[PDB]
């Protein structure tokens, strides 16, 4: 669903903005907050086409349209590759120090969507 | 180096399931042609048997009348 | 964290111990299982030697340690040492008392009945444990996916287990116990290296073999074709300058030892390759049970991380076995902690009360209380 | 649909249950009659096993199910299971309550008097059924054509019935009851397969026999001439690659088992072929009744779909019997649902009120109310 019959946000929007500036949330603070959603909206696009890559084991999760996963890390300004390799994939070693994260654990779509 | 091995392994896995699938698919495709030919052949014989037993139906009928 | 007793999570083997805090997902402290003496005389006064050295302390400085192995498949040469091994785990790192929280352990299938009671005696009598339990390795790796119909093969350093646990457990024999895992691999390499002259004698450098192994060594896809490849010096000669100071070009030595896995004939036994034992556990069960077993085969244990361990299975299983269903083996990527993932669950289950043992329950039915009621 | 109580339609056998919604023409849900245990231990916690597994649920996964047969011709080893078998039909699929609509069932001729009351007790006492009835298999397959003078032979998995019901029912003996249908055929094949080595042992694969049977197997026209044909490998060797993975060339095995039908001597009995029993039901009745019986012989039951079942009848009946009338056997094409077609009728009849049983009627004349008044 997208459009609601009862609500007209086009007009209601002016009521929220009147509350934005009146209190003390300048556009500067607004944009700051939006930079979080701006990222989320860049991360949200990350969808998957059920990747049956594994010959047998368990269907992995492939992202061909990487620009969505790339833009996801662009806002965070982190390594696009390592990010996907360190989140979608779990890792642990351990030994008094604090491990070296890299080992891989691709999981099903449900758990992937769950983590997402 | 590890990433290379992971992908290199996928290549062996992709190549294996490809040659295996194509090999059986080609065998299957060739088999279908043989089965299809058998279908057409059997269907033809069934048609000849159907038209024959029908000819006997009208033959056994006219003979029954002459006998009566 | 604070409220509710909050139980710990542990998983002791015959080579590596896995234990962390409480309510965790993965082990926080994995110290090696080693305890030797100073055959030498410690400086004798530069501490009253004793401590055979253990934990990161011993592993850091093997040199002057006669690493004495206490737990060898089933028999524990000495229990006295185990007491001070557990006195380090809960306290020195976790900083929590077992006289406050429950405890969870793993059960090595087909272990002498006298052992399961000897351990519990250490807890109930001295470490005062009103609540604990000892679950079965493989079954834990199971309850952590999304189906009630899969066959599991769990192993590491102890012994190999081919447990077709999916719908239920225990019927004719199916399951198998094979003393051929981890420690066995570390012991076999040194013997074969003697052909080239290299002879890692003492038990200290014996461990170095295991350390070096898990970095480059791999399994032979087909020893026949790989032998002719030896003519070339690119895929064979591997570089590993000893941290001491002497390179060991492990070329044909990497994919030689693993061959023993598929060929137990090289270790004096009639046991066939792991792909025959697979049939041995499938042919026993019903007829209308197979088609779905091939569609799901769980392979747990960090031992199954050797390059060339999974791709071989598809070659041998599809050979001498029914071939009209979906042949599919689930080899979890990080399958070493698969038991730990399931362990954190049992410790949090409430139905667990139906299974676990309470303080008084141990005195009413005697020591056998555990494996005299459960399985 | 909404107005008027609207009664359901059902037809339970000793192998396959036929039931659908209300006012229908054919069964909407035909689940198999199977209920076993997990001899194995369910995972025991990966559900509190119980449910012996049933419906498409059990049939889908036989493997780990010790299929226990409750209903064996007459005797029901246990009634407790039947209670939860009927609790699935009306609700899980039909989504309608029997505490609202009447009910119709089938009557297995010559069934212990105690059984017809035990069932009704489950309805009236617990499932509160103010209106229901249990009609006679064959007679239903009748009232659905266009004449009041035909002999019927209805059977499936239960027992064979040679009922010459045309103008009326019951006089001297005529009718026959023979324990030799469906389940008997599935049980005989496995015994004969042992001659070739094949031995489908457990009761799970026993069902696979029945599944494979209804796809290629056929009846021998003349075993003598077909035996000499064995020399050739075209009409004999039939292909059926086991969904597991092992072809079974059912050549002389297809037309071997059905021979038992005509030759009950192979199952330890004096009963003659089904063409003798035909005479056994004709010779008893009047003399001036035969000429029209041969002109009409109803053959109901999906069992009569085996290739080579009807053409044989004309060969044996015309042999040792009067031969100056029209020998004619009505073998309905889809004759398995012939009972279901007639069932939908009785449930809609108004004269049915003259026959059915009302709530109070069961208490006034006691439990015997049913077969103490009707027939
Ligand atoms: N990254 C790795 N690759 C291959 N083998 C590994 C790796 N990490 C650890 N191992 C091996 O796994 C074994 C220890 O696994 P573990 O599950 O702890 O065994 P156990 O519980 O039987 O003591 C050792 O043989 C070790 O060399
Ligand atoms: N297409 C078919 N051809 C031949 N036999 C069939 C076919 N479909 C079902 N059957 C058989 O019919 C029998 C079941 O018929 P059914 O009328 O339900 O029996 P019952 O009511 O006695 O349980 C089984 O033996 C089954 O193998
Ligand atoms: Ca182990
Ligand atoms: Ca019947």
């Amino acid at each position: 669903c997208f459009d609601v019959s009862t609500i007209d946000d086009s007009g209601e929007f002016k009521i929220i903005v009147k509350a934005m500036e009146t209190l003390g949330l300048k556009e500067s603070d607004q944009n700051s907050i939006w930079r979080i959603l701006a990222a989320i909206l860049h991360i949200g696009n990350i969808t998957f086409a059920e990747a049956a890559e594994q010959r047998t084991g368990t269907t992995t999760v492939k992202v061909s349209d990487t620009k969505s996963l790339a833009a996801a890390a662009s806002c965070l300004k982190t390594d696009q590759q390592s990010l996907s390799i360190a989140l979608c994939y779990r890792s642990i070693s351990t030994g008094v120090g604090k491990r070296c994260e890299v080992i891989s654990v691709p999981m099903d779509c449900n758990q992937a969507a769950y983590s997402r | 180096a590890r990433k290379l091995v992971i992908i290199e392994s996928d290549l062996e896995r992709a190549e294996e399931r490809a040659e295996l699938s194509e090999g059986k698919c080609a065998e299957l495709e060739e088999e279908l042609k043989t089965v299809t030919n058998n279908l057409k052949s059997l269907e033809a014989q069934a048609e000849k048997y159907s038209q024959k037993e029908d000819k006997y139906e009208e033959e056994i009928k006219v003979l029954s009348d002459k006998l009566k | 964290d604070e409220d509710e007793t909050t139980a710990l999570v542990c998983d002791n083997g015959s080579g590596l111990v896995k234990a962390g805090f409480a309510g965790d997902d993965a082990p926080r402290a994995v110290f090696p299982s080693i305890v030797g003496r100073p055959r030498h005389q410690g400086v004798m006064v530069g501490m009253g030697q004793k401590d055979s050295y253990v934990g990161d302390e011993a592993q850091s400085k093997r040199g002057i340690l006669t690493l004495k192995y206490p737990i060898e498949h089933g028999i524990i040469t000495n229990w006295d040492d185990m007491e001070k091994i557990w006195h380090h785990t809960f306290y020195n790192e976790l900083r929590v008392a077992p006289e406050e929280h429950p405890t969870l352990l793993t059960e090595a299938p087909l272990n002498p009945k006298a052992n399961r009671e000897k351990m519990t005696q250490i807890m109930f009598e001295t470490f005062n444990v009103p609540a604990m339990y000892v679950a079965i390795q493989a079954v834990l790796s199971l309850y952590a996916s999304g189906r009630t119909t899969g066959i599991v093969l769990d192993s590491g350093d102890g012994v190999t287990h081919n447990v077709p646990i999916y719908e239920g457990y225990a019927l004719p024999h199916a399951i198998m116990r094979l003393d051929l895992a981890g420690r066995d691999l570390t012991d076999y390499l040194m013997k074969i290296l003697t052909e080239r002259g290299y002879s890692f004698v003492t038990t200290a450098e014996r461990e170095i073999v295991r350390d070096i192994k898990e970095k480059l060594c791999y399994v032979a896809l087909d020893f026949e074709n790989e032998m002719a490849t030896a003519a070339s010096s690119s895929s064979l000669e591997k570089s590993y300058e000893l941290p001491d100071g002497q390179v060991i070009t492990i070329g044909n030595e990497r994919f030689r030892c693993p061959e023993t896995l598929f060929q137990p004939s090289f270790i004096g036994m009639e046991s066939a390759g792991i792909h025959e034992t697979t049939y041995n556990s499938i042919m026993k069960c019903d007829i209308d049970i197979r088609k779905d077993l091939y569609a799901n085969n769980v392979m747990s244990g960090g031992t199954t991380m050797y390059p060339g361990i999974a791709d071989r299975m598809q070659k041998e299983i599809t050979a001498l076995a029914p071939s009209t269903m979906k042949i599919k083996i689930i080899a979890p990527p990080e399958r070493k902690y698969s038991v730990w993932i399931g362990g954190s669950i049992l410790a949090s289950l409430s139905t667990f009360q139906q299974m676990w043992i309470t303080k008084q329950e141990y005195d009413e039915a005697g020591p056998s209380i555990v494996h005299r009621k459960c399985f």
